[PDB]
């Protein structure tokens, strides 16, 4: 129903770029949860050049993630932002491939 | 269909007219209950 | 009134076990033993069956 | 661009049509956590939506069984190919269709004085072969009682006309389309057991607290008067033995410790989809999320 | 959604209608509940599955 996926007239997700701070950005993503944002600031966490990485909900009953990067020279919000979606992307790829591995060990 | 009320203990089909006084015709106990037609109801499973 | 349907907390699916339950309990078990025969592991389901109240019976009587 | 991503290792200890256990290691907890909500919520499976009941003539009412109806479980190995049915173009009849909207009947009358029960199977499906009423709890498994789910018991007067109308959801919408039944993981223990503070103290305090723990993780050997862990994945983390060598004093004796890595799942099913079809429609689930979230069209 | 309609009277002719109506609620977030042992409240707050502490089987 409404409760669901973003209906027209509205981005998936909309960037902000914070003026008092060099460095800075606030990504206000739609229809998420716990389960992105918690793996997202946490792949943000195991990178280099990254500074701040967090995730809030502005209401526990809105559906709706803020979050949020600082970061230093030599790289941007959007780069370790995209670096992060890609990476994780990678790692499904991996698992995937490890699980339909290990489901055949079961022969028939 | 009819109206086609239901006694209580008959469970005979009296098929009420225009307002008599209310007693089961075939005895004397007025409980004239209304009998289900056959029509569709929609739901929602939830 | 009859047994329900998917054990309210987890979700396993209940609703079958209800006859083999009786006749458990009827050839000689006790209720751990019958619900180990079964296998209900949690107690969440455990909790589900022994204190269901059947009471389909006593409506079927009073109809007609 | 540099490598930035770890790698992930499964290793399967059972597996069988409605149930499983692996060894996944090497990804942060977060991971495993996303793998359990999306499993719980997320995956999508093929449930009663719609009832419309012509006669019904039982003790029981219309939305007694219409909630009956909604809990039984179909068997949705289409429903990832399958489309939500506010995104589909046709179908605007209030009936069958084939991409959503499998349509069911059920008629059932009793003319003995035998109380006759209407179960799940006396669900007859148009589209068949693909989404009927799901069998396993009673077929291909002598688990509990082949008469399956019971809907109502009837007697002499009494029938039930209805037809069900099946579509696409997930767990959010309701729990009827939750496919998980048992969704969870826990950590292993790392235990790192002293030996020279063990043949300090004497026998009968090793037999004293080995008794007080609640599971058998430890076991006494007594041919060589030692103690020996024999089941690390048994321990609940409570500390009750860990606690009596507080009261007991003697501190450096066991040190358990959670290991970051090595997170044990245990998937269960409600025989809707098989184990590791979940666990794949989770991956890809996943996957599709982290797709339709980038901002690689403006990179500046 | 009406359930029976029930006409009856009385010596004096007196009718008398009884409709029932029915309905089924589930609990709202404005409802009141209590124990055994007089520890009363009210849902102030439903909570969705995948958020609340699990034990390690997963109850
Ligand atoms: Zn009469
Ligand atoms: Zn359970
Ligand atoms: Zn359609």
């Amino acid at each position: 129903y409404e409760r669901f996926v973003v209906p027209e007239g509205t981005k998936k997700v909309s960037y902000e770029r914070d003026t008092k701070i060099i460095n800075a950005a606030s990504f206000t993503i739609e229809r998420e949860d716990h389960t992105i944002g918690n793996i997202v600031r946490m792949q943000l966490h195991r990178d280099e050049n990254v500074l701040f990485a967090g995730y809030q909900l502005p209401h526990p009953l809105k559906y709706k993630i803020i979050v949020r990067i600082h970061t230093t020279s030599q790289s941007s919000p959007m780069q370790a932002y995209n670096q992060a979606i890609n990476d994780l992307d990678k790692e499904l790829d991996f698992l995937k491939s490890q699980f339909e591995a290990e489901v055949a060990k079961f022969s028939n | 269909e009819p109206v086609t009320y239901v006694c209580g203990d008959c469970g005979q089909e009296n098929t009420l007219k225009s307002g008599d006084v209310i007693q089961c015709r075939e005895c004397g106990y007025r409980i004239l209950y209304k009998k289900r037609t056959r029509r569709v109801v929609q739901y929602e499973a939830r | 009134m009859i047994i329900p349907v998917r054990c309210f907390t987890c979700g396993k699916v209940i609703g079958n076990k209800w006859d083999t339950y009786l006749d458990l309990l009827q050839a000689d078990y006790t209720e751990g033993d019958a619900l180990d025969a079964i296998g209900l592991v949690r107690y969440c389901c455990r909790r589900m069956l022994m204190t269901h109240v059947d009471l389909i019976e006593k409506l079927l009587n009073y109809n007609t | 661009g540099a490598t930035y991503q770890r790698f992930p290792k499964v290793k399967i200890r059972e597996l069988k049509d409605d149930y499983a256990k692996f060894e996944l290691r090497d990804t942060d907890v977060s991971m495993a956590n996303a793998l359990r909500r999306v499993m719980i919520s997320e995956v999508p499976t093929v449930a009663i939506d719609l009832v419309e009941i012509e006669v019904n003539s039982s003790v029981l009412n219309d939305e007694f069984i219409a909630h009956r109806l909604g809990l039984i479980p179909l068997t949705s190995e289409r429903a990832m190919s399958m489309r939500f049915s506010r995104d589909c173009d046709a179908c605007d009849g209030d009936g069958q269709c084939e991409f959503c909207s499998v349509e069911f009947r059920l008629s059932a009358k009793c003319v003995t004085d035998q109380t006759l029960d209407v179960t799940s199977k006396d669900l007859y499906s148009a589209d068949p072969t693909v989404t009927p009423v799901d069998f396993g709890d009673s077929s291909g498994a002598d688990s509990s009682e082949q008469r399956g789910i019971i809907i109502v018991k009837l007697r002499r007067g009494q029938e039930l006309k209805l037809r069900a109308i099946a579509r696409k959801g997930i767990g959010k919408d309701h729990a009827k389309w939750s496919p998980a039944a048992t969704v969870t993981f826990m950590y292993e223990p790392d235990i790192i057991i002293n030996e020279d503070m063990m043949d300090t103290l004497t026998d009968d305090e090793k037999i004293d607290l080995i008794e007080s723990s609640p599971t058998k993780v430890f076991d006494f050997d007594a041919v060589t008067r030692q103690v020996v862990v024999v089941d690390p994945e048994a321990y609940t983390y409570d500390e009750e033995v860990i606690k009596k060598a507080e009261a007991m004093g003697k501190q450096g004796l066991i040190e358990i410790r959670p290991k970051d890595d090595s997170f044990i799942f245990t998937v269960e099913s409600t025989g809707a989809v098989k184990a590791s079809q979940l666990v794949l429609n989770a991956i890809d689930l996943l996957k599709q999320k982290l797709d339709a979230v980038r901002l690689s069209d403006d990179t500046v | 959604i009406v359930q029976k309609v029930v006409l009856s009277s009385n010596d004096d002719g007196k009718n008398y209608a009884t409709v029932s109506l029915r309905q089924v609620r589930s609990p709202c977030l404005g409802d009141k509940f209590s124990s055994m042992h007089g520890q009363k409240g009210v849902l102030g707050y439903i909570e969705e599955q995948e958020n609340f502490a699990f034990t390690n089987q997963g109850i």
